[PDB]
């Protein structure tokens, strides 16, 4: 369910159960689902993690241990 | 005597070339890989490569430490 659409290109969204409008999925579980498939949503729109931000979900991992 | 230490510093930056991400281009991670090192974020990464990864500088001229092998 999408609300508050703007020209800058911003909106809010929340996720409900498939045919139960009273059952809103909690936000901390939608944050875990987006973290699992963030690289797959970025490739579908040709954006890369700084031009598609989620405002409360920040990218974490990745050690730069280059030289052997 | 001291102009041969400036050339000692210059050829340290020459050995740390020949790699495409240069070592003074980005901040290192600390222990848990979640945030940067604290003084690399308040200062600049280049300003961090000189005072902590080349010189390992102290806070005064009174406080001195070991010989700092790489420089030697
Ligand atoms: C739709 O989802 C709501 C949850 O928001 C379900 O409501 C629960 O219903 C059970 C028994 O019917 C209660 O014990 C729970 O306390 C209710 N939850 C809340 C938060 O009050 C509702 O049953 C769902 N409807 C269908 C058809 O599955
Ligand atoms: C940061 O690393 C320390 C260990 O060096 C650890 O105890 C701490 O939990 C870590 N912080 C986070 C937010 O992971
Ligand atoms: C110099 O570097 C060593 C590790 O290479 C570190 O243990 C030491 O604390 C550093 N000196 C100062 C004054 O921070």
């Amino acid at each position: 369910r999408v609300a508050n659409l703007k020209p800058r290109i911003s909106f809010n969204f929340f996720v409900t159960a498939p045919k139960n409008v009273s059952d809103i999925i909690p936000r901390t579980e939608v944050e875990k689902a987006i973290r699992m498939s963030r690289s797959r949503i970025n490739d579908a729109f040709r954006l890369n993690d700084n031009s598609l931000e989620f405002l409360g979900i920040q990218p974490t991992l990745g050690p730069p241990n280059q030289p052997p | 005597l001291y102009y041969n230490t400036i050339i000692s510093w210059i050829m340290w930056y020459l050995f740390n070339s020949f790699q495409e991400p240069l070592p003074w281009s980005d901040c290192p991670l600390n222990e848990n890989q979640t945030g940067y090192v604290d003084e690399c974020a308040r200062s600049s990464p280049v300003d961090y490569f000189w005072y902590r990864e080349t010189l390992n500088i102290s806070t005064s001229i009174s406080d001195s430490g070991s010989i700092q092998w790489w420089m030697l």
